[PDB]
């Protein structure tokens, strides 16, 4: 019924309220320090007060980082924002790794704003130009003013305009008797459709039919609005919805990512400062994930060195598999997790450990009740031995075809003759690396 | 259209059981590697087990990329079968990443439910208000069936087709209200009056009975990425052509799966997955295999299938050396299909069903001769000289291809080793590896 | 009852006109 | 006799609950004991308020950017509306720098030297250049030799507004590509031919695959207007600033004349049609959807929004041919939700809190909304999901000769906890 | 103040010295480092002159030593209007700036031009307004009455008064902002009357204002460029400045100080990690520095006798010997365990943290085994734990708890040092199974 | 391989002949125009459509030029003006071809020869957006 992908058994962290935790709820088996750990960092988080910290996700392949990540991301909640990221999607090749850093930084930190909008919308019952003296003059435009009349509900008011302000009407394309929505602040227009109140048995272009917008024309409503700051920077480095020539010939063009300076940056944080000074607007700090850090070379780590000390910089976790790896980008030095030891410093290493044989038992049986699949107990008992003898994914992996080849013998429940078969017909990684050692044509 | 090496296989050979016969649907041998593939299938046609990755294994001329060509045949229509090899990720504007998100998103399907109008009939008049300039386009349709006749207004979108394609009163069309298709279907009444600048000579029709409104329901499929090329910006649709879709940002991506999830809840749309093939995996990047590590464990993730040739190697962007050039991380999360070669007996029944299906007639003599050059050097050197020796064949005026001909195909074209043996014992003639040659005879 | 027809406004553009017989153009 | 039906969770229903479920917090499984025995009564009838509708909640309105803008606000014939909108942030510069480096004046050299690099020195020159003009009038083949000069020293996009060329020398080095001609072939062709079937090919695919009729998916979160320039003191920079903005050729490039304004400006004043400026050349969007940021709220989603609601409503269409009543039960304010919901798309007949025994006289009539003898009532629909069973005899004390009990529930939220309870 | 969460630097306010240069043991949230201390007021005196252009100062000594802390006490002491530049060292590597202009534009960022210009503004509160239509609007005319806490007036409108007060539509009571030159009113805000709030301004409508402009000489280039607009200051799409723009520059605003009009304000560049610069940055920062419209430069590194990137050789500090000939070195040492103490106790005031006295030497004590930032990040940590068990105070066992979950560098390296084979090393080997 | 119908020769007259009941409100209703071609040893008159005066206009179409006119697409091409009315003796910058050969309404068939990658750039690349 619902597609399930990967570690979707996760609900959460799993954690009681005095900060401790019990050995299966959540979705989560063992790893207590670990979850702990992330519950003591998920209520710093919520705390909303600190800036530029840093943990790491440390310890082998296959032992639950991203996991906990995605748990601390459902702990979190909507309003936060959680922006996950790999080590290799950095490397752009329209802007530099840098800016694609310090952009990823400003996507975490949230905003949540009310915004008041003013609306004229109503249906177009008249809709009238009028000319200019000297409509070739050369400067100015062929229309001097246009009125236009807009009755909602109960109500009916005439509107003259400006050329702008119909420029967009007519780049909107209304007629007579459609129901338009002016946003006076930007000048936007939306049309809405045709009104309901004439023939709606006759159009020949799918034309939806609405009736008449209630209340009056110029209403005044509240919008809460959640956006980034990231949201902000790109608005303002690529500006459209205005109504001038920039705002138009910058919806035509071909966006690409610039390098933002400073400065826009600086008048982004003070005008979001007044909205806060205003009460109208609060600030949200979240999450930045950089699953696989071991990707970056020494320059982002230099680059993060100076971008975690920033006021506004947000919380950033890190996983690594690395043991004593050398750094990527330079060529002897030696760092545990493929990290350099001056990130090491501002980092908090939370480590995680391997499992056991009744953990991974617990694990494919959450697994395959995930799935809606039914194993019986000698089977759930072989597939533990043989995540012990070859590896936990393997073994996670294998229910699918066993269910395929289940439905294939008419049954439900997972004999030992199909996780037999699914051993047969595919290979873990150890056998194939045996067949390929025990070949001559390089198989 | 043109014939190509993998035109014989045409489905999978497997029964409701995924038991492969020894010869179905244009495939032979290769059992435990076509159950395998079956399974696979089937666990695609489910579609309720996304991002799985399935690594296809062994040696060169075995039918790895045989066996994801028959995948692909036994997949069924409207589900979507991206085909590209390792080395596409690489480009000039586009991240890898990137062209891998791309890729992946091309991978996944959406099957989207709309509903449509129909109207045919005699078209009776046709009023145009055009402005002066032509830009502002606006009137009124007089369309008619033999039961009742109705006026429609008419858009700017639906008077520029009626431009194209020029109606005349009298011609029965065919409107598309949804799709905004107009199809003259003939011309019905044949008037006196002709005039002699037109040169259409459309057929006579008869004149369409019943309701002239149909309401009809209609469904059609749209990969994620198209949606994102769409969204991106104002001109998606021509990016989607001409490939200018540089570095799609991350917002729209959040929004258009909250978007797909927000219409599979409504039962407009439905959401099918598909099979990514990579061909020559090994030749791709360690960056992208951890992003492809990273990202086969998102909810819209296809089920990846991955070929290699290749025993233990050098991974690319790295120094050390790993089985399938593929690293363990990835290894991990992949289950390895593997092929065996064939015998002499397999190898005869891939020739026959390369010539039956070349239409090239051969003897027995000259069949079991091919067998043997076959199970000799390579497979594909055989199945290359059918072509050869058809030519010669029809060039020497007779039906059949006999011994005599392969034997003066097998002299005058070459395979590997025989090339190599002829490049050793001529080494001054050819150029060596430190540029040094003798052109000169003496 | 039945509801009216949208005002179809015609004024200031030219005219293309086809009918059963014979053709039209009436332009400014 | 005996019918519970159980309704799943819908996206923005899971979004709410799992935000209230972090934000409020305060031992969800105590919340959960909290919402079984009967501040936290205040959470109990706030989740209840999410698991029955977002719009119980907070009213969905239009889903626009946000206006990233400073304007004129009201601060509460005809009122006229002039466009006011300025980016927040800006840019101040001082009147030296304009007046000193960018405007002329007597002292400046800007004028002279603009003029001496542009025109004096310029390559293409006929006064000075003659045979480089001459030269390229034999290549390219344009009938005038200071179009070279001419385009060299215009701004592109005006070179782009101007450019309509037609007549070109036969006896030239430009060339008719293969590719050209094939354009010229399909500038207007109709369908049935071989050899603009195979170039058009595009719109077959816009046709085939009913695009035109696509929703919108993604809108910007943000919009905002570029950086507006404060120079204090100086009248010429805001008349610069108008002029760059808001260009009257440019303006009414990408936009179109009004039908009126070109009946009354060729025919009453006689200007030709080649003296109009032009016009409609403003890139066509995808769709009517994809012609602006703001997206109206559909009322059809509002029945989608909430599973409970969108079971109610399939429900009511498979249970028109019958006549039964339904009970809103304790809540407040959803009443008016369905309301709205029933006179805004489907209308039926109804009857929302004498009266009461006028519609036990009337069959054809569905009751629908009541809140917490009537016997001529044949179905009561509700919910049968409440703590007090006495609540529920009181509601069926209301209860023609037959029952047929419909219990509405929603799957994965506190309601399940109260209904095994 | 701005965006303002607590950050690692955020307890410097300056350095704290007096009248004679001489370092308070602990001031301005700075202890610490006295030489260091010393040596960049003088430093921060030679800004503060603007006689001297074009110095190089390189910061070195062990990691966690407050090098970056000692920048950001210069940074804080500058003011306001001072310009002061920080850039990481893996900045300057662009795809679409060279890095040499890069550098030039880092360069001239921080030096600064002030303009001093006056205007009149009418500034007060409007008591009604009255606009009467004509008979088709060919002429409107109206009359405006404003009034502040002191004076009262009534204003004749023209056109375009009035056409720039119906757009941003004022009603009476508002408090606007009218330019008289540039035609600009701002809304200020709604006055006290209860029916945004801003009280009626003062007297003396008509007043001159003095607004001081402190522009850099990057603004400058990026205007005079007839290419780029000021949009390329924010969208940053500058793409190289050629040298003749840049050299006209450099004569107005020489022409400009020597005329009286304009007075040049010199600034501080600060390049953090300045080793990851390569060798031809190096050589460009060697002559460039040679200018007389240029910064003081500061650069902070912690290598020592690392390789220079781009060669092949080893230098001193990883700065080749050349750069460090043109440049005077400040030496920062390592802190004793008074001096970290005394760290932790700032930083855990600053984060808001009531600790017992066995936490805080628990902490110190900590952070003199472990380097110092381990034991700043365990404050706040400490600090959770302790409202887990709803104390507000943090004791010596959340300090302990926070020590057993959260790992050290040297106690993960022994983790990993003892169980490698769970890991992936340089080869990619790994042994994922757990048995056998 | 493709066949093309198509009209061309020089213009002798073009008549926007009036129609009867000629509407209202709107001067110069136009029924037909009627469009004398003439080449060598031939010479046709024709009732075209009354849409095809747009192009007429659109393409600055007098009596004393050579026209291109199609049967099915209905449009017309101004190869230039005719030798034989070469009017303004002193200045004049005009195209000037030699009348036609062949009859006026001549029927061919036409082969293309062309490369699928030509198809490609010329599908990709925007056929005529007469946008911005
Ligand atoms: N504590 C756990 N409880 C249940 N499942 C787990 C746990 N840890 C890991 N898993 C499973 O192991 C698989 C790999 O976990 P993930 O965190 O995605 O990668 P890694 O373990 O390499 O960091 C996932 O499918 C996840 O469901
Ligand atoms: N079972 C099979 N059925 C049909 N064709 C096969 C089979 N096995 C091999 N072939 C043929 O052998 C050739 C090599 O197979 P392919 O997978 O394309 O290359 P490789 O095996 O070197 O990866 C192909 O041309 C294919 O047609
Ligand atoms: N003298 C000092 N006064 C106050 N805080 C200091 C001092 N020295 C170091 N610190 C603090 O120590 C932490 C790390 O020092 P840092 O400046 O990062 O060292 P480095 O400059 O070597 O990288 C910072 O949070 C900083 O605030």
């Amino acid at each position: 019924v619902t597609r399930t992908a990967a570690h979707t058994h996760i609900k959460g962290l799993g954690l009681d309220e005095s900060g401790v935790a019990k050995r299966v709820e959540g979705g989560f088996v063992g790893q207590i320090e670990a979850r702990e750990a992330c519950g003591v960092i998920v209520d710093l988080i919520k705390a909303k007060k600190m800036s530029g910290r840093a943990i790491l996700l440390a310890g082998g392949p296959s032992t639950g980082k991203t996991a906990l990540a995605l748990a601390i991301s459902q702990e979190l909640g909507p309003k936060v924002p959680f922006c996950p990221l790999v080590g290799s999607e950095l490397y752009s090749v329209e802007v530099k790794k840098t800016e694609t850093l310090m952009e990823n930084f400003r996507r975490a930190i949230g905003l949540r704003i009310k915004e008041t909008k003013e609306v004229y919308e109503g249906e177009v019952t008249e809709l009238t130009p009028e000319d200019a003296e000297n409509p070739l003059g050369g400067y100015g435009k062929t229309i001097s003013h246009v009125i236009v009349g807009l009755k909602s509900a109960k109500g009916t008011k005439t509107l003259r305009l400006d050329p702008t302000i119909y420029e967009s009407i007519q780049r909107e394309k209304v007629s007579i008797g459609d129901v338009i929505y002016i946003e006076a602040n930007t000048g936007a227009v939306k049309r809405v459709g045709r009104s309901d109140a004439y023939a709606t048995e006759f159009d020949l272009e799918t034309e939806e039919y609405v009736p008449l917008p209630k209340g009056e024309v110029h209403k005044k409503k509240e919008i809460v609005q959640d956006v980034t700051l990231h949201d902000l920077d790109v608005a303002n480095a690529r500006p459209q919805g205005g109504q001038d020539v920039i705002s138009m010939m910058g919806q035509l063009l071909k966006p690409k990512k610039t390098e933002i300076t400073e400065k826009l940056r600086q008048e982004v944080n003070k005008v979001v400062a007044k909205y806060i000074d205003q009460g109208v607007a609060e600030l949200i700090p979240g999450v930045l994930f950089i699953d696989e850090v071991n990707m970056l070379d020494i320059e982002i780590f230099t680059y993060l060195n100076k971008a975690l000390e920033s006021n506004i910089a947000p919380v950033v976790v890190l996983a690594s598999n690395r043991g004593m790896t050398t750094v990527r980008g330079t060529e002897d030095v030696i760092s545990p997790h493929g990290v350099p030891p001056d990130l090491i410093d501002r980092l908090l290493i939370v480590r995680t450990l391997p499992y056991d044989k009744d953990e991974i038992r617990t694990i494919i049986e959450r697994r395959a009740t995930v799935e809606r699949l039914q194993v019986e107990s000698s089977a759930l008992d072989l597939l533990a031995t043989m995540g012990t003898e070859t590896s936990l994914r393997y073994a996670l992996q294998l229910l699918a075809p066993c269910g395929i080849l289940a439905q294939t013998s008419n049954r439900k429940e997972i004999v030992v003759n199909d996780v037999n078969e699914a051993k047969l017909l595919f290979l873990d990684a150890k056998r194939s690396t045996k067949i390929l050692e025990t070949s001559a044509n390089y198989l | 259209s043109l014939i190509a090496a993998h035109s014989h296989i045409t489905g999978l050979g497997l029964d409701e059981n995924l038991q492969p016969r020894p010869t179905s649907e244009g495939m032979v041998g290769q059992l435990q590697a076509r159950r395998a593939a079956g399974v696979i299938l089937k666990m695609v046609q489910n579609g309720t087990i996304a991002g799985r990755a399935v690594l296809v294994a062994g040696p060169p001329s075995t039918g790895k990329t045989a066996l994801a060509m028959g995948v692909s045949q036994s997949l069924g229509k409207d589900v979507p079968f991206t085909a590209i090899a390792g080395s596409e990720i690489f480009s000039l504007e586009l991240s890898k990443t990137e062209a891998l998100t791309q890729a992946f998103r091309k991978s996944i399907g959406i099957k989207i439910k709309e509903e449509t109008e129909l109207i045919e009939g005699e078209v009776v008049e046709i009023q145009i208000d055009r402005s002066i300039t032509g830009g502002h386009k606006q009137g009124k349709l007089t369309i008619k069936t033999t039961d009742m006749e109705t006026i429609y207004e008419l858009g700017n979108k639906m008077i520029d087709g009626l431009t194209k394609e020029k109606v005349l009163a009298g011609d029965v069309i065919s409107i598309d209200k949804a799709s905004g298709k107009i199809t003259k279907l003939g011309r019905s009444f044949a008037r006196s009056r002709d005039y002699d600048a037109m040169g259409a000579d459309t057929r006579f029709v008869q004149c369409p009975e019943g309701e002239l409104q149909k309401r009809k329901t209609v469904v059609h499929t749209v990969s994620l990425h198209e949606i994102d090329v769409i969204n991106s910006r104002t001109q998606g649709f021509l990016a989607l052509f001409t490939g200018d879709t540089g570095e799609i940002r991350s917002e729209v991506r959040d929004q258009i799966n909250t978007k797909v999830a927000e219409w599979k809840e409504e039962g407009k749309a439905e959401i099918v997955p598909g099979v990514l093939f990579i061909d020559e995996v090994h030749m791709l990047d360690i960056e992208c295999f951890s992003f492809i590590n990273r990202a086969l464990e998102d909810e819209f993730a296809p089920i990846v299938m991955m070929a290699t040739n290749r025993g233990v190697s050098k991974t690319r962007g790295t120094n050390y050396k790993s089985p399938h050039g593929l690293p363990l991380d990835l290894l991990d999360r992949s289950i390895i299909i593997t092929t065996k070669s064939y015998n002499e007996q397999e190898i005869k029944t891939i020739l026959s069903i390369r010539a039956q299906e070349e239409e090239v007639e051969l003897s027995s003599d000259a069949l079991d001769l091919l067998t043997k050059t076959g199970v000799e050097t390579s497979l594909r050197y055989s199945s290359n000289l059918i072509s050869v020796a058809q030519q010669i064949a029809m060039k020497r005026k007779n039906n059949t291809v006999e011994v005599e001909d392969v034997k003066r195909a097998y002299l005058l074209f070459l395979d590997s080793a025989r090339s190599v043996k002829y490049v050793q014992e001529n080494e001054s003639q050819y150029i060596d590896d430190q540029g040094n040659v003798q052109i000169s005879i003496a | 009852f039945v509801k009216p027809r949208r005002p179809y406004n015609s004024e200031g553009m030219t005219r293309i006109l086809r009918r059963y017989e014979e053709d039209l153009f009436c332009t400014f | 006799i005996e019918i519970d039906v159980l309704c799943d969770l819908t996206q923005r229903q899971a979004k709410l609950y799992q935000v209230l479920k972090s934000q409020i917090s305060t031992n969800y499984d105590a919340i959960e004991n909290a919402a079984t025995n009967d501040n936290l009564i205040n959470a109990v009838m706030q989740f209840r308020k999410v698991c029955n509708h977002p719009d119980l909640f907070e009213r969905a309105d239009v889903d626009s950017p946000f206006s990233f803008t400073t304007f004129g606000k009201t601060t509460s014939k005809f009122t006229d509306l002039i466009y006011s909108s300025r980016n927040p942030i800006k840019y101040s510069l001082p009147r030296l720098i304009y007046e000193d480096l960018i405007l002329p004046n007597y002292n400046n050299d800007v004028d002279i030297a603009n003029k001496l690099k542009n025109v004096k020195f310029n390559i293409f020159n006929p006064s000075t250049n003659y045979e480089l003009c001459l030269f390229l009038s034999k290549l390219t083949g344009e009938p005038s030799l200071n179009e070279f000069f001419r385009v060299s020293t215009t701004p592109l996009l005006k070179r782009v507004i101007e450019r309509t060329n037609g007549p070109k020398n036969t006896d030239s080095l430009s060339f008719k590509t293969i590719t050209q001609e094939l354009l010229e072939v399909t500038r207007n062709a109709p369908s049935e031919g071989v050899m603009a079937s195979l170039l058009n090919v595009e719109k077959h695919a816009y046709e085939r695959e009913y695009l035109n009729c696509i929703q919108r998916g993604y809108h910007p979160n943000v919009s905002a207007p570029p950086v507006t320039i404060e120079v204090l003191g100086s009248s010429h920079v805001t008349n610069s600033i108008n002029n760059e903005l808001f260009d009257p050729l440019i303006s009414q490039a990408l936009s179109d004349i009004p039908a009126i304004t070109q009946y009354n400006m060729h025919v009453k004043k006689g200007i030709p049609v080649e003296d109009f400026p032009k016009t409609g050349l403003f890139p066509e969007p995808l769709n009517k959807n994809f012609s602006s940021n703001i997206s109206m709220p559909s009322m059809d989603r509002f029945i989608t929004e909430s599973a409970k609601l969108r079971k109610l409503d399939e429900l009511l269409v498979k249970l028109k041919s019958e006549g039964h009543r339904v009970l809103i039960y304790f809540q407040m304010t959803k009443m008016m939700d369905l309301m709205e919901e029933y006179l805004t798309y489907r209308q039926y007949n109804h009857i929302r809190l004498d009266l009461v025994h006028d519609w036990q006289t009337n069959p054809e009539i569905f009751v629908f909304l009541l809140s917490t003898n009537l016997t001529a009532a044949d179905t009561v629909i509700f919910y049968d999901s409440d703590w007090n069973p006495t609540i529920d005899s009181q509601a069926m004390d209301r209860a023609t000769r037959q029952v047929t009990v419909y219990r509405l529930l929603v799957r994965g939220t506190i309601e399940e906890r109260m209904r095994d309870r």
